RNA sequence: GGGGACUCGUGAGAGACUGCCGGGGUCAACUCGGAGGAAGGUGGGGAUGACGUCAAGUCAUCAUGCCCCUUAUGUCCAGGGCUUCACACAUGCUACAAUGGCCGGUACAAAGGGCUGCGAUGCCGCGAGGUUAAGCGAAUCCUUAAAAGCCGGUCUCAGUUCGGAUCGGGGUCUGCAACUCGACCCCGUGAAGUCGGAGUCGCUAGUAAUCGCAGAUCAGCAACGCUGCGGUGAAUACGUUCC
């Protein structure tokens, strides 16, 4: 049994796929550069895999659903680092500092009645 | 009839009033209220009376009123002025 | 296998439950076979509505509807219990879609 | 309302297009809703007693 | 006026529905006639002191259930008024409507009786002071009231301002949602205009 | 504010070039939350910052931030019917933010066609002591020098 | 050039050159560059001599450019001015005639402001 | 076919309480930091408006005291007006461009409505649409193709390939009927405007800024308004002298 996790970060929802290997990043099929194709969001898909010192390893592939391409590469980040831990639970604090553990409860605050945005306020014109 | 499959809408009280006088070369003054009717050319030898709200007034289709509306001959809003 | 399929639709919670897995789901005993109780999503009207009776439009209150369509029930077709589904009494609460 | 529109206002109109829908508690032309046939104000004093079901105060 | 109907803010979480159906497309319809049964039973038996109206329906089988302090006055000279408006109530629903007619355990301890008899003292000119405070404490002998309080307001004593005083005895907490609050409007009829009676009576802690 | 002391949003390093004041730079082009198209302006008015220099553009930049960079600023205020401005020392992580806005402020209203030069044209001269970038920070300490009598007003 | 009085410029490309004809926009100067074999690339400044007369009776056979295009456009509105329909007592007054809001706005067939 | 593994749907429960450790504090309240933790001190938003003020607002939701009309201030109609403009204010939307316009490629949503309907698919039309008819009271099927973004070209700083106002011309749709007075489409036109005077407004984090999508009314719409949803995603907070 491979192990498999879950991570979320907007709306986003995605499902991590761990298998050992060479690093070779096949979301949905494609690969890391043919729909993440920015650098900044290609940091930190990769970033928990320098801080568990296996970079080159471990050749995972994920499935992709909900949300917008950073809540995406966001979502997939926190499912690495929760991979990280069923097939070696011996690195749990080199991650905990890291910040990759905790999920980020960062939702879209609701619209209000009166209000045009979530806190925007219309014109106030004294007179 | 502003689409043209349903072809130009004239309403049918005034069609039997222009027409029960253009067989017989009769050129009457009609009293009418339909202003949403539109111009056939099968009336253009006579005049009419179309309503804004006061008082019928007159208007003579002449030749190229054609096309046009019988209201946009009644312009029911008078301002002749702020001064 | 199991061709009778069954709709349940509540407006609440605790009402189209306790109502199938005590009352429509006594199938079982009477010589057919049950999936058991399926959830499906809540549909859920929004209406909001002026509080005011005149001029003040930026004071409101919202409504909501909470249809709990759930409970896909699917059951043998046993020849006594056919027609015997139909003598089982539900409240008034919860709608039945046996066709 | 006007008693006489709000008879006029549920029998047969000519050119069936004319027809329009009050409330029908009190008999306001506007913010009628039509999953409930009521008004905005009517709405709001029924759903605050029970008297119509499914409809509570809602807080996303 | 700035304080929401208690029946409301508390709809599904402690009280419960006061009409029990189900349904999609005819759904307006049955609204439409819900409340023409509303109106057919408020004018015509206000003396039998009507504490609220319930009315189910399942697949055409239309039941009224009605509770009332004086049963017996619905019922009339054994069965002539509760089987009078059973073919009022048919004749207007077209179906087959079973007005199962019950009882309060007590008109003291529930309000839109409590709240209707202050307001019949108003109606024939008692002093509303005295029409409040009995009501207030003939309420807080039950076993079950922890607290009432009474507020009427509108030209009282035959006045010419209009003034809005209250009287309050017990704990009677507005803003908890773990508290029954019952709750009462009645609007009587005097020879100036109206007085609206409004009485809030908390029984304690449901869970 | 009126209570206490905010608290402190970190960064993340840019992937480019390693330094915080690269995605410091990235953060103050962006308008509109267009955010990538903030990355495709500061890379390439540091990769056109090696054309025609040839060095390292972090270097470059991190002395062209330094001829911006103030260490005394001014800061009105109201005493009688006159008001007037008093000098204050600017705490260092203030220093690198007004340098920096001083940086993109000016670029936009230069004279060149596209934003990819006019920021480069600018990080260039800063980095010699040419441009209207550095043109301000003298104005901001010549404005605070004319003013050192009335230094005795902290707050 | 000078496809028919009427000066093209130089240096702009024929996708945006034939539009300064009175008559022809984005799209039927699509039209002229697709019946004539001419490319949406060609400059103004390298345009071969009998490849304007191509271009100049493609236009004179279909389309109705200036002279007579300005003679339709204010001929049609001196016709409504004389019938005595409401939209030619409108044309003589600088008003919008299709019923625009004529309370706050409609400065462009009036005017700029000027507070009396 | 098939699977109970991962999501997701929704039922019942565990969880965060200064509960444990080190400082300060009357052996108080509490406060400043750490451990463990998805989350830390009210975890982040919604619901909830005390006694009362303003003779606040509505007799036009409704209810109602008293006065008033009762061959008319009742009531049924057709047209007309609520949309008129020498001008003032107010809330918005699109803009004045290169962090852009126009073309060809190509990705990632959420929450919603649908039997008086929604219209896949195919055929026709430059286009709005027209026409056939498959599936579906819907986690089925339709609405659906998200737009910014990303990769290429092109215009090269001009009242313009910016801007889309006004006005000619020809059509489509709903409806008895689009003239006063509807929305959408296509063709030509090509207005004012080059970041706005004294003054003034909103926003402390998934926030402003920008980008679309859907709903309620509705035959169709003046839907840029309102109620909601997501996509992308900032800068700063020294401090309480001043308003
Ligand atoms: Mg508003
Ligand atoms: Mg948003
Ligand atoms: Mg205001
Ligand atoms: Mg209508
Ligand atoms: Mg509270
Ligand atoms: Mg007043
Ligand atoms: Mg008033
Ligand atoms: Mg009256
Ligand atoms: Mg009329
Ligand atoms: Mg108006
Ligand atoms: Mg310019
Ligand atoms: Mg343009
Ligand atoms: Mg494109
Ligand atoms: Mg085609
Ligand atoms: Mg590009
Ligand atoms: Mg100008
Ligand atoms: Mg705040
Ligand atoms: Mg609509
Ligand atoms: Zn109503």
């Amino acid at each position: 049994r491979p192990i498999q996790t879950v991570g979320r970060r907007k709306e986003a929802v995605v499902r991590v796929r761990l298998v050992p290997g060479t690093g070779k990043f096949d979301l949905n099929g494609r690969s890391l550069e043919d729909y993440f194709p920015n650098k900044v969001h290609q940091q930190l898909i990769k970033a928990p895999l320098v801080t568990v010192d296996r970079v080159e390893s471990f050749d995972i592939f994920a499935h992709l659903g909900g949300g917008g391409p950073s809540g995406q590469a966001g979502a997939l980040r926190l499912g690495i680092a929760r991979a990280l831990i069923l097939v070696s639970p011996e690195d749990r604090p080199a991650l905990k500092k890291a910040g990759f553990l905790t999920r980020d409860p960062r939702a879209t605050e609701r619209k209000k009645y009166g209000l045009k945005k979530a806190r925007k306020a219309p014109q106030y014109s004294k007179r | 009839p502003r689409s043209l499959k349903k072809g130009p809408f004239v309403d049918e009280h005034l069609l039997k009033k222009v027409d029960v006088q253009n067989e017989k070369n009769t050129k009457q003054v009609i009293k009418t209220w339909s202003r949403r009717s539109t111009i056939i050319p099968d009336f253009i030898g006579h005049t009419f009376a179309v309503h804004d709200g006061r008082k019928h007034v007159p208007v003579f289709v002449t030749e190229s009123m054609v096309g046009h509306k019988l209201g946009e001959f009644a312009p029911t809003r008078t301002f002749k002025g702020h001064i | 296998g199991q061709k009778i399929r069954i709709r349940l639709k509540a407006y609440d919670h605790e009402a189209i439950d306790a109502s199938a897995r005590k009352i429509v789901e006594t199938v079982v005993r009477t010589g057919a076979s049950v999936v058991g109780p399926v959830p499906l999503p809540t549909e859920k009207n929004v209406y909001c509505v002026i509080r005011s009776p005149h001029k003040y439009k930026d004071s409101r209150e919202h409504f909501e509807m909470r249809t709990h369509k759930r409970l896909i029930d699917i059951i043998d077709p046993t020849p006594k219990t056919v027609d015997a589904l139909m003598r089982i009494d539900l409240p008034a609460s919860v709608d039945v879609n046996i066709q | 309302a006007k008693k006489a529109l709000v008879n006029k206002a549920a029998g047969k109109p000519r050119f069936a297009v004319r027809a329009y829908t009050r409330c029908s508690k009190c008999g306001r032309p506007r913010a009628v809703y039509r999953k409930f046939g009521l008004c905005r104000i009517c709405l709001r004093e029924m759903a605050h007693a029970g008297e119509l079901p499914g409809v509570q105060k809602s807080s996303w | 006026g700035q304080k929401i109907n208690p029946h409301g803010f508390r709809l599904g979480i402690t009280t419960d529905w006061k009409s029990r159906w189900y349904a999609d497309k005819q759904y307006a319809e049955y609204v439409k006639e819900d409340v023409a049964i509303r109106r057919l039973l408020s004018s015509g038996l206000e003396r039998a002191g009507i504490a609220d109206v319930e009315i189910e329906r399942t697949r055409d089988r239309v039941r009224v259930d009605i509770h009332t302090a004086r049963p017996g006055i619905v019922i009339g000279r054994r069965g002539t008024e509760a089987d009078r408006i059973r073919a009022d109530l048919e004749k207007l629903t077209g179906k087959q409507v079973q007005l199962n007619i019950l009882e309060v355990k007590n008109p003291e301890s529930q309000a839109q009786l409590v709240a209707q008899g202050v307001a019949e003292q108003l109606s024939n000119r008692v002093a509303f002071r005295r029409a409040m405070r009995k009501a207030i404490q003939s309420a807080m002998r039950q076993p079950n009231v922890k607290g009432i309080r009474v507020q009427c307001s509108g030209r009282l004593g035959g006045a010419e301002m209009s003034r809005s005083e209250f009287y309050r005895e017990g704990r009677v907490p507005l803003h908890t949602l773990r508290a029954d609050i019952d709750y009462g409007l009645y609007e009587a009829k005097t020879t100036f205009g109206r007085i609206g009676v409004k009485v809030w009576i908390y029984k304690g802690d449901i869970v | 504010p009126r209570k206490g002391p905010a608290p402190k949003r970190p960064l993340v390093n840019d992937p480019v070039y390693g330094s915080q004041l690269v995605t410091q730079l990235v953060n103050k082009v962006l308008l509109k939350g267009k955010k990538s198209l903030a990355e495709r302006i500061v890379y390439g008015a540091l990769e056109q910052a090696r054309d025609k220099t040839g060095t390292d553009p972090v270097i470059t930049l991190k002395r062209a931030l330094d001829n911006v960079k103030p260490a005394l600023e001014v800061r009105s205020r109201r005493v009688g019917g006159a008001t007037y401005q008093v000098p204050v020392e600017v705490r260092p992580d203030r220093s690198t933010t007004l340098a920096l806005r001083w940086l993109v402020g000016y670029s936009r209203q230069r004279r060149e066609k596209t934003m990819i030069e006019r920021l480069a044209n600018e990080i260039l001269d800063a980095s010699n002591g040419l441009g209207a970038s550095v043109k301000r920070r003298e104005d901001t300490h010549k404005m605070a020098e004319a003013n050192r009598a009335f230094a005795h007003y902290r707050w | 050039a000078r496809l028919v009085g009427v000066d093209l410029p130089r240096d702009k490309r024929m996708e945006v050159a034939l539009t300064y004809i009175f008559g022809i926009g984005r799209t039927r100067s699509n039209e002229i560059l697709a019946a004539t074999g001419i490319d949406r690339d060609l400059r103004t400044r390298d345009l071969t001599e009998e490849q304007l007369i191509h271009l100049r009776d493609y236009i004179e056979a279909n389309l109705k450019v200036e002279g007579d295009l300005r003679r339709e456009v204010q001929a049609d509105i001196r016709r409504k001015i004389e019938i005595g329909c409401y939209q030619g007592l409108r044309h003589r007054r600088g008003m919008p005639v299709r019923g625009q809001r004529t309370k706050t706005n409609a400065r462009t067939r009036k005017g700029p402001k000027r507070t009396i």
